[PDB]
């Protein structure tokens, strides 16, 4: 599962967590078996302007 | 190493790489003091296993206590009566002192005559409440 | 020799109280056992020469 | 107020809806001790201080 | 009062039930003694752990109650087999046994 | 006996009691005779790790 | 604070909420809408955050003004005070009788 | 042994051995009474006379 | 951590109690046999065989 979020929502990408993203965009199950991968992408995604 | 207890002098010998000792590996029996190199063995603060022989609460409120496997001269040392309440100091020592093989019994009046007994004390001693009225052993 | 003993007792001492009651009952029934095997008659006759 | 003299405010007799706080700001740290953030809706609170 | 043995049985049963319910009164090292507060405040990925601790404590308590009832039942069988022997030897016939 | 039995009325017999009578009042700390402070500053301000 | 500082020196406004869970009548809580009360039926209930299943009856107990949740034996909440109507309802579990 | 010290009890870490209700001397006196009674009086030892 | 250690120690004590249960049952059986022999064979004559 792939998406793009800000820096304050990587904590919200976690099981048993609240927030705007967890409630309304992407929710993880309580019995989740997996790995969450996240890194900064200010270079390629964020263009000038 | 933090804890609550009473420490005595010990005759153990410690190896130079050993500071903490365990005889039975659940409690530290002895420690070497950091300032003075003497070895002090730590014993629990409250010990001796006091048992209270009593009649029913409906009958009377006066009780007698037995300290298991102690000597009668070492009862204030064993129970640490100086930090206890003065109510507990009445059962620490007094006029009635009976020394049994089971332990030192304080709080009952010893009688030479013998009857059939209903309170099992142990070591050939029994208790009953009939004699004012006081607990007899 | 714990630093906190009151909290430990009020959270886990009733188990030991029940087990100590069980051992006390065992001790009492052992005393009654030696009573009932050796004291069937409560009469003391001196051994004659 | 500064951290050496923190301000304590009593909150009572209202509705603790934190869903409206989504648009106001994004919280970098939000940790609940002794209570779960997901179960924060279906509970009622005796005394609340901020 | 000389019927101390029957009153003793009643008192031991009473003390066993009282000790059991006061064992259930404990919290067993959880955030709350009552199950509803634990199930209400915490979400499943640690509410299940807290409920696990509470259920393990309650099961240990009830099994210790079973252990005490074993002592009681053993003594009851000793006395009751003695009673049945005394019955069938003494009221249904004459006994040559001594004392 | 009332506290260990969790009842305000006790019956006739012997009872074993847990320790509810003594509480510590004073505290002692015994540490080795060490005076000099550690070179934590010297390590931490190092110009090149 | 200077706007040119790094993130480690940027301002961080902190609001800490301290609250006690289910020991008193509740003045403030969340957005869930209240519903009707179904007495003498097995129903999932939520009384001031106390969730569970059971059947509730009318009770004759009296509550002190600082007491909202009651326990007889300290592991089950015997009775609750309803937040809307001040009557005291004692909650019993749904399945019982010991068939 | 009934002559044990309390140092063995703290070695046990709380485990204690209570002495029996009947002393071995009293058991010997009971056995002597039984032997003298049976050898002198027969089975009238049990009836009581 | 103290809960884990105390739970282990309490389980050890309870297993000791259940072992004492086996010992007490066997001892009570043998002692009841001894009391029967005291009632029969020393205070009287036994018509029981072997
Ligand atoms: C530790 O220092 C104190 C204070 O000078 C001194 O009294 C004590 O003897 C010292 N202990 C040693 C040297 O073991
Ligand atoms: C003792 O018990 C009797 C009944 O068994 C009761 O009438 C009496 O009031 C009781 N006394 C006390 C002091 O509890
Ligand atoms: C108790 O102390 C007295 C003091 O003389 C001594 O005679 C006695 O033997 C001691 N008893 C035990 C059991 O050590
Ligand atoms: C009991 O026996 C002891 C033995 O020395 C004696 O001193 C005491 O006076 C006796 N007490 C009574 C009441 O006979
Ligand atoms: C680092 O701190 C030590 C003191 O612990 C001091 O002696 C040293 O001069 C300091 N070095 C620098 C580069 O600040
Ligand atoms: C709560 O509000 C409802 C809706 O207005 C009303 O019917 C009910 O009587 C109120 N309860 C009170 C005032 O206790």
């Amino acid at each position: 599962d792939s998406f793009v979020i800000r820096g304050d929502e990587v904590r919200q990408i976690a099981p048993g967590q609240t927030g705007k993203i967890a409630d309304y965009n992407y929710k993880l199950p309580d019995d989740f078996t997996g790995c969450v991968i996240a890194w900064n992408s200010n270079n390629l995604d964020s263009k000038v302007g | 190493l933090t804890g609550t207890g009473v420490l005595t002098e010990s005759n153990k010998k410690f190896l130079p790489f050993q500071q903490f000792g365990r005889d039975i590996a659940d409690t530290t029996d002895a420690v070497r003091d950091p300032q003075t190199l003497e070895i002090l063995d730590i014993t629990p603060c409250s010990f001796g296993g006091v048992s209270v022989i009593t009649p029913g609460t409906n009958t009377s409120n006066q009780v007698a206590v037995l300290y298991q496997d102690v000597n009668c001269t070492e009862v204030p040392v064993a129970i640490h009566a100086d930090q206890l309440t003065p109510t507990w100091r009445v059962y620490s020592t007094g006029s009635n002192v009976f020394q049994t093989r089971a332990g030192c019994l304080i709080g009952a009046e010893h009688v030479n005559n013998s009857y059939e007994c209903d309170i099992p004390i142990g070591a050939g001693i029994c208790a009953s409440y009939q004699t004012s009225q006081s607990i007899i052993a | 020799d714990s630093t906190e003993c009151s909290n430990l007792l009020l959270q886990y001492g009733s188990f030991c109280t029940q087990l100590n009651r069980a051992l006390t009952g065992i001790a009492v029934e052992q005393d009654k056992n030696t009573q009932e095997v050796f004291a069937q008659v409560k009469q003391i006759y001196k051994t004659p020469p | 107020a500064s951290v050496y003299a923190w301000n304590r405010k009593r909150i009572s007799n209202c509705v603790a809806d934190y869903s409206v706080l989504y648009n106001s700001a994004s919280f970098s740290t939000f940790k609940c001790y002794g209570v779960s953030p997901t179960k924060l809706n279906d509970l009622c609170f005796t005394n609340v201080y901020a | 009062s000389a019927l101390g043995k029957l009153q003793d049985v009643v008192n031991q049963n009473a003390q066993a039930l009282n000790t059991l319910v006061k064992q259930l009164s404990s919290n067993f090292g959880a955030i709350s003694s009552v199950l509803n507060d634990i199930l209400s405040r915490l979400d499943p990925p640690e509410a299940e752990v807290q409920i696990d601790r509470l259920i393990t404590g309650r099961l240990q308590s009830l099994q210790t109650y079973v252990t005490q009832q074993l002592i009681r039942a053993a003594e009851i069988r000793a006395s009751a087999n003695l009673a049945a022997t005394k019955m069938s030897e003494c009221v249904l016939g004459q006994s040559k046994r001594v004392d | 006996t009332k506290c260990t039995l969790k009842s305000f009325t006790v019956e006739k017999g012997i009872y074993q009691t847990s320790n509810f009578r003594v509480q510590p009042t004073e505290s002692i700390v015994r540490f080795p005779n060490i005076t000099n402070l550690c070179p934590f500053g010297e390590v931490f301000n190092a110009t090149r790790f | 604070f200077q706007p040119t500082n790094g993130v480690g020196y940027q301002p961080y406004r902190v609001v800490v909420l301290s609250f006690e869970l289910l020991h008193a009548p509740a003045t403030v809580c969340g957005p869930k809408k209240s519903t009707n009360l179904v007495k003498n039926k097995c129903v999932n209930f939520n009384f001031n955050g106390l969730t569970g299943t059971g059947v509730l009856t009318e009770s004759n107990k009296k509550f002190l003004p600082f007491q909202q949740f009651g326990r007889d034996i300290a592991d089950t909440t015997d009775a609750v005070r309803d937040p809307q109507t001040l009557e005291i309802l004692d909650i019993t579990p749904c399945s019982f009788g010991g068939v | 042994i009934a002559a044990r010290d309390l140092i063995c009890a703290q070695k046990f870490n709380g485990l204690t051995v209570l002495p029996p209700l009947l002393t071995d001397e009293m058991i010997a006196q009971y056995t002597s009474a039984l032997l003298a009674g049976t050898i002198t009086s027969g089975w009238t030892f049990g009836a009581g006379a």
